[PDB]
DNA sequence: TACAAAATTCCATGACA
DNA sequence: ATTGTCATGGAATTTTGTA
DNA sequence: TACAAAATTCCATGACA
DNA sequence: ATTGTCATGGAATTTTGTA
């Protein structure tokens, strides 16, 4: 077939509720299917609206073919199902406790969870502020396959922020 | 005095003989091709040519041709500059008639996140209650990023950054000297982050073109999208972002975000054409697109330019003249020359200001 | 559709051969070097380039360049201009690429009092009530009055000038449109003495220039008196149009108040070459001189000017544009061609208009 | 000798009082010797004060070699004797009560008081707005010598308003 | 080894407080 | 101690489809 | 049928809200 | 139905005092 690209798939999902940190809950997850590039989304809650406001962000940057998810009322509203037709963006779902995506994004979607729980004890009420240390520790890190950062996959060039 | 021994028919260093040089009314007269005029004696002259300039603060000939009326000595014109060089307010206030150099037109920054320039557009009309937006362009690609603001301050100014750094961080931040990025509480944010801060010389948003040139296509964009409609222009600000960040430079044949990812996203009119090879062949085709782009050269010199020596007499702009006072400073001296075009000067008096040649007047006589 | 006939190897106008024209999933495509593109149906062409120029209003290359991806058919762009000559937004909104023409130069009044320019200066800071200037140029000699005024108004203006013509009476008084000037109560004060009024074209000083010029020279002089004292105008002026009418300009080697009177008066310098003539021969010297003065020509066209044709689609800058709207009115029509620089247009919607062509571009397309 | 020009003389004199008008009292009349050109100054007081105001206003456009004048208390104290210097003027002054002046000067300065007597009576009020009127038909008005108004040997051109 | 006309490239002009 | 930029649309130059 | 250097003329640059 | 102007100071060109 046609081998894959950036901006082919975009998986989405939320962790939370979380300590509240300046009124926030829920962080809404968004790695990248070829690169692994991750984005992160902090939200009120895990709600098609919350979800809207944040993906209006992503999408001023880059429009996925794809956007894959598991059946949460928030993915599966007909809000949400006619937000994603406006911007052509074709909608798919994992089958009801069978969460099929990549090998590569649930290593990643691991690694976020375990880097969440890891920084957030300690200081379980300031993680927001943390969110864009996070969200540079984790694009900047190497993948075991490529030896590539997603950084480096999405950009293809090196960041000034190496780890 | 010396002039004693004209009238005697003896011989002086100009005072061409020829001309019978007679005594009226206890002056010393010459007969000229003009016509008959005076000629004063030597401690007199410098008192005579400051009357005549102090009428109207008049330049070289206006002065001259006052003086001509009456009197005549040798060399009268070299007298008269003398005079216009030690004119406090003729040199303060009179214009230039002297162009600065071509510009410069600096290279591309290599890679992207390699240098962000920023600047505020705004006060606009209130959208939502907010009033500015915050554009940071990156130098390579082009690439925009906008943000609403509802003033243009450095505590808002960091509210934004900390998201786009989000992405990634760049080395070098450009801006203009305005209020929010000069701050220490900016300047501490940057060191931070090991990001170095560079400002452009004091008014000349021209160094900060390439934000600037951003600015024009979103203000442009904006008008473009709101005529008829009531300036909402808050809601329209991604989308405004997203068709200039996907629209082709026609010089360059690429959209910034191609530039950026090398590909195009899920947009309008996606191009195809490297949907054949894996992800790291387009990569590297990218990073040949980036270092074979068009570069500009500097123009030529305007025929009456001028350019900075070092230790040259020039004069700075006045920044914000009132009424009715002069339009610039007094002279000062070239320190340091930067490049063509950016001179660090001992102003008033005295400090180090680096300054563009814009700014700057050489001190004429 | 017509495309039919093609995929059978029967040829079209346009559509050129060598290259074989395929079918997948219903959509007419062609292997070119370029790559393999869709052709669209004649009917769904328009909405095409539509829709892709929608993204950013871009021009003719950036437009192209996005279709370029997905489709091809023949004479693609013929099809993009025939577009951007129909978006109103980006006629009214996008700005010009052509200078207009070469300026003119018009002729020197003959005598003195054939034409008067005026104009006012300010606000200034107060000075004993006062706030602004009247500035009456001579067309011919360029002798200078002032008049310090509280306002810039019709009223005071009146005043003034009655004191002026005590001296004489002129034939005609140019000005710009300002409320001052163009109220009925001066229109009429200036026919009961006979003058005609004439006025400059809307926004462009520079046909008021000969006094906009004079007010240069006005405001440098007081800056150059005023450095270090507190800014006290008001008794200086006099001084001021005394130095300024016996200055001599380098060009014409003559001060205005010589063109104007023939002698100097007991100024300091006064020129005494005349001193031998009865009046009358210095009076027809005089009138020699003034016939002899330089006379600037118009300059060389910039490379890319464009002059108005009769009945030509063209655009009037607008007034004050508010924040984040269009810089241009919609398209009107070139009525009459006054001169190779001032026209007369058909305008919104519609009244006879005298404009500049420094405040039009031609519709594009 | 060398001939006659303008600017080389200007004769002053005060007419007054006259019925108020605007609050003036006064005028001022200022003839060149040469060409006859004249001014005209409306004042409130035939005082040193009053001629310096007005004739700063004459001085602004040309300046005399020499002004010529009675004895009247305004021309002789010291501050107008003061202001001349100045300007570099020369004053000169006609002996008591034996006022020499130019043939040309006693005429036109004969006319101006019949011209200002003829149009003030029947408006005795109003003839501070008629200075103007009055200055511009003076100067315009042809000498039996030379067959010049005042206006052409001055400007050396014919005015837009001829008598 | 050549044409007319399309397709491309050139580049002055203007505006970003 | 830092530095102009680039969409735009006619003109001008090059490439193209056919001999 | 001539020189160096003064004296003149040329003219781009900038600014008049 | 109206329209650019011109001081300024280096450069460039012409004239000048002497052979
Ligand atoms: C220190 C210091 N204090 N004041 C300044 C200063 O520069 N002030 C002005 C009002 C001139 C300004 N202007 C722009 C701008 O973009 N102007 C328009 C433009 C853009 C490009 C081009 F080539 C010409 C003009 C800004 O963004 C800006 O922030 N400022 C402050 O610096
Ligand atoms: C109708 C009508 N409504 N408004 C106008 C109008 O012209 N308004 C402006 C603000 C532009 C204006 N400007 C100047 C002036 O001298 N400006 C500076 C300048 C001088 C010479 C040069 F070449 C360029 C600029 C005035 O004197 C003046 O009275 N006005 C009103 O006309
Ligand atoms: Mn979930
Ligand atoms: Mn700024
Ligand atoms: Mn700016
Ligand atoms: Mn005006
Ligand atoms: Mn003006
Ligand atoms: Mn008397
Ligand atoms: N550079
Ligand atoms: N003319
Ligand atoms: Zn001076
Ligand atoms: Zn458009």
């Amino acid at each position: 077939d046609r081998p894959q690209k950036p901006f082919d798939k975009f998986f989405i999902d939320y962790i939370g509720p979380l300590p509240p940190s300046q009124g926030y809950l829920y962080v809404l997850v968004v790695v990248d299917g070829m690169t692994g590039f991750t984005w992160l989304y902090p939200t009120k809650a895990p709600s098609t609206s919350a979800t809207v406001k944040s993906l209006n962000v992503l999408t001023s940057i880059a429009i996925p073919k794809v956007i894959h998810s598991d059946q949460g009322a928030a993915f599966t509203s007909s809000t949400f199902a006619e937000w994603a037709k406006e911007r052509g963006i074709h909608l798919e779902f994992s089958t009801p406790y069978h969460p099929q995506s990549s090998g590569k994004v649930e290593r990643k979607n691991s690694d976020i969870k375990r880097l969440l729980t890891k920084l957030l004890v300690g200081r379980p009420t300031k993680w927001y502020d943390l969110l864009p240390v996070v969200q540079l520790a984790l694009n900047n890190t190497y993948s075991p396959v490529l030896k590539y950062t997603p950084h480096q996959l999405l950009f293809g060039i090196d960041s000034n922020t190496p780890f | 005095a010396e002039l004693d021994q004209l009238l005697q028919g003896h011989y002086i260093k100009g005072y061409p003989k020829q001309y019978t040089y007679f005594l009226e009314d206890g002056k010393v007269k010459v007969s000229r091709p003009e016509g008959v005029k005076i000629i004063p004696p030597q401690s007199d002259r410098q008192k005579i040519v400051l009357q005549a300039h102090n009428l109207a603060h008049t330049g070289r000939e206006a002065t001259l041709l006052k003086i001509a009326n009456l009197y005549w000595w040798p060399n009268m014109r070299k007298d008269v500059v003398k005079q216009l060089g030690r004119c406090q307010q003729c040199l303060i206030t009179n214009a230039s008639n002297k162009a600065s150099g071509p510009i410069l037109r600096p290279d591309r920054p290599q890679k992207p996140f390699d240098k962000f320039f920023i600047d505020y557009i705004g006060p606009l009309p209130p959208s939502q209650g907010y009033l500015y937006v915050l554009v940071v362009v990156d130098g390579m690609t082009g690439f925009t990023w906008l943000y609403p603001t509802k003033a243009p301050s450095t505590s808002a100014t960091v509210k934004s950054l900390n998201v786009l750094t989000s992405i990634a961080i760049p080395k070098v931040i450009h801006s203009d000297q305005g209020a929010a990025f000069t701050s220490s509480t900016f300047a501490e944010w940057a060191k931070e982050r090991g990001i170095h801060l560079e400002f452009s010389t004091p008014y000349h948003p021209q160094s900060s073109g390439k934000v600037e040139r951003k600015n024009s296509d979103i203000k442009r964009l904006l008008t473009k999208l709101l005529v008829g409609r009531p300036t909402k222009w808050y809601d329209l600000l991604p989308v405004v972002q997203l068709a200039l960040n996907n629209t082709y430079s026609p010089v360059l044949k690429y959209t910034p975000h191609q530039l950026l990812f090398g590909i195009d996203s899920n947009t309008p009119f996606a191009n195809q054409d490297t949907l054949d090879l894996t992800r790291e062949e387009e990569l590297s085709l990218l990073q040949e697109i980036r270092t074979s782009l068009y570069h500009p050269s500097t123009p030529p010199a305007s025929s009456r330019s001028w350019s900075p020596v070092v230790g040259q007499l020039v004069q700075e702009r006045v920044a914000r003249p009132a009424s009715l006072r002069p339009r610039w400073h007094k002279p000062s001296t070239v320190l340091k020359v930067l490049n063509p075009r950016t001179v660090v000067i001992l102003d008033h008096l005295g400090n180090n200001r680096t300054v563009s040649i814009d700014n700057l007047k050489p001190t004429s006589h």
